[PDB]
């Protein structure tokens, strides 16, 4: 979406930052996020089909000979059976991929949001997913961020100033 | 000199677990059971027109077997077959 | 055994209320029935996500 | 999600507000979200399973003696058919909560989004799911602002200089 | 939702844009959003019942006389297919139509938000769904601004200044 890009060399995790300072630039992974994405995904089929089944004695499947009425029927129930199978196992799949992708987009915004609710006033978001910090942001100041106790009342003069002037 | 105004939604003490695409058990305020798991015991009589066989399979009383005379143009919605029906007739 | 009562669905093992759509009673059913499943539990919710305080 | 907790002592409705001003705290309930949803969660299986069809002449289901090959194919079509309705509620029951969850959750956010939008620039999102008004806001202003008419223009300039200085 | 009105005038497309500055009234058309929703609709069928499946021969669904045992067992079979299949044609069609509702209701709200992130300062979201941008914006900004490449920097001053006073 407004990300636009990947980050093929993350590594360490799903979701991450990357900071760019005086310092220099950084990279880390958000566990939080990753591992909730990855939890809720780590199921997502013993939570519908809890296991297979078990069958020992059923109808014959295959026919040598030609009986008529009854083999008809039987080849009837199995086709039927089979194709009803099918449908469910083709709309499962679809819904199950379509919901995994809303989530993990769900949570990348949710990420982005918290980030920027962290940031109150002392950051403006450019727009390509990318926040530029208007204060002095070292890099305990970003793991801070990361961390989700950044203290936001301490920079609000200084950002403000950078900002309007 | 500010005000403040905070948002929530309400919560119960106790929880009900459900189960969803994405959790085999997530706590929600509220649920309502979906499968019927218990029986009253007793057949009603309304508004099917049940007939009781009493010691009497449908045969025996289409038959005319004499402990099923009662039976004789009988009419039903669902004919109800007890456990003890028997035979007393020719084999 | 026979009862004076109401039910659209009878069961070997009696009438059940027809309120809701499944039952785990008997598969032999007769009338406006639900259907049977294996399962003797769905509960389905009819509130929000429960966070409560502490 | 932001709001981290919920109000056992809201009873008036589902989703509300609690004030805070100088006169003092108090709380309310808002009616139309909690309508909405309700109203949206009074049916959802109605609407989906229309009713409890009604079945009168059926197959054979028990059987005393041992026939053969008609009674096992009764016995598999009863076995079909009862583990694909299995799955049907299964199925059935784990979208409609997950769907209901969804639901109200963005309930809550879309209150919270139009209370921040009737506050244009009158308050600050603290980041737990309150908002700081940057002016005097009496009970009949709170009351205005549950109503949905906030007149935020009245109180731009004083809340400009409160935040802004 | 925060649109409140569709715009019958709307032929264009979809999604898109009214505008009204010094110039006058303008309005066109987002074709990206719109083009995304239908590719994302122009299937939504194929993608989870593949086609019609073709069926041959299959056992006897009407009958003259009365058999007894097997003509019971195959009407059985025949209803039981029937319902099941129009459990499953009910279901597929709600899901997909609740899907799509939820779709195109995302796909407005991202419009809405790109939009708010081309105007960084220099416009406010009135609350209506539209922006008043605070600053000279001609008919060649408008359409940057519906280009996706609408320079928020250039006008900060101003916007500001017409914000802050
Ligand atoms: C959850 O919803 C159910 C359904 O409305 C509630 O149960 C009913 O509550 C009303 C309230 O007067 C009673 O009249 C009904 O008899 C209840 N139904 C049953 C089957 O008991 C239930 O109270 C709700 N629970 C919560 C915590 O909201
Ligand atoms: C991050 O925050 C936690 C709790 O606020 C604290 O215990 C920890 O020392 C902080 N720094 C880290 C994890 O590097
Ligand atoms: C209510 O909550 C208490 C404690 O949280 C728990 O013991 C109980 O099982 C719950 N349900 C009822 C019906 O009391
Ligand atoms: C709330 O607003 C409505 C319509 O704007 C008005 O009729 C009513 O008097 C207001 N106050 C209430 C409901 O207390
Ligand atoms: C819109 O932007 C594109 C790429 O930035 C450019 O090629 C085009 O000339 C612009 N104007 C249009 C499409 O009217």
């Amino acid at each position: 979406g407004f990300i636009e890009n990947g980050w093929e060399g993350m590594i360490d995790g799903w979701y991450g930052f990357r900071h760019q300072n005086s310092e220099g630039t950084g990279q880390a992974a958000d566990l939080k996020s990753t591992q909730a994405a990855i939890d809720q995904i780590n199921g997502k089929l013993n939570r519908v089909i809890e296991k297979t089944n078990e069958k020992f004695h059923q109808i014959e499947k295959e026919f040598s000979e030609v009986e008529g009425r009854i083999q008809d029927l039987e080849k009837y129930v199995e086709d039927t059976k089979i194709d009803l199978w099918s449908y469910n196992a083709e709309l499962l799949v679809a819904l199950e991929n379509q919901h995994t992708i809303d989530l993990t987009d769900s949570e990348m915004n949710k990420l982005f949001e918290k980030t920027r609710r962290q940031l109150r006033e002392n950051a403006e978001d450019m727009g390509n997913g990318c926040f530029k910090i208007y204060h002095k942001c070292d890099n305990a100041c970003i793991e801070s961020i990361r961390n989700g106790t950044y203290d936001h009342d301490v920079y609000r003069d200084e950002a403000l100033n950078n900002r309007f002037q | 000199s500010t005000a403040t105004l905070c948002l929530g939604h309400h919560a119960v003490p106790n929880g009900t677990l459900v189960k969803t695409i994405t959790d085999d058990q997530i706590e929600v305020t509220n649920a309502t059971e979906l499968v019927q798991s218990s029986s009253t015991g007793k057949i009603c009589n309304n508004p099917h027109r049940i007939l009781d066989g009493i010691d009497c399979t449908l045969i025996d009383a289409l038959l005319g077997d004499p402990h099923c005379d009662v039976f004789q143009n009988e009419t039903w919605d669902l004919f109800v077959e007890r456990s003890k029906a028997f035979s007393n007739c020719y084999p | 055994p026979i009862d004076t009562c109401i039910s659209e669905c009878i069961t070997p093992n009696g009438s059940i209320p027809n309120d809701k759509p499944f039952q785990n009673v008997n598969k032999i059913t007769y009338g406006a029935c639900p259907k049977y499943v294996k399962q003797n539990t769905l509960k389905l919710a009819t509130g929000m996500r429960n966070v409560p305080e502490k």
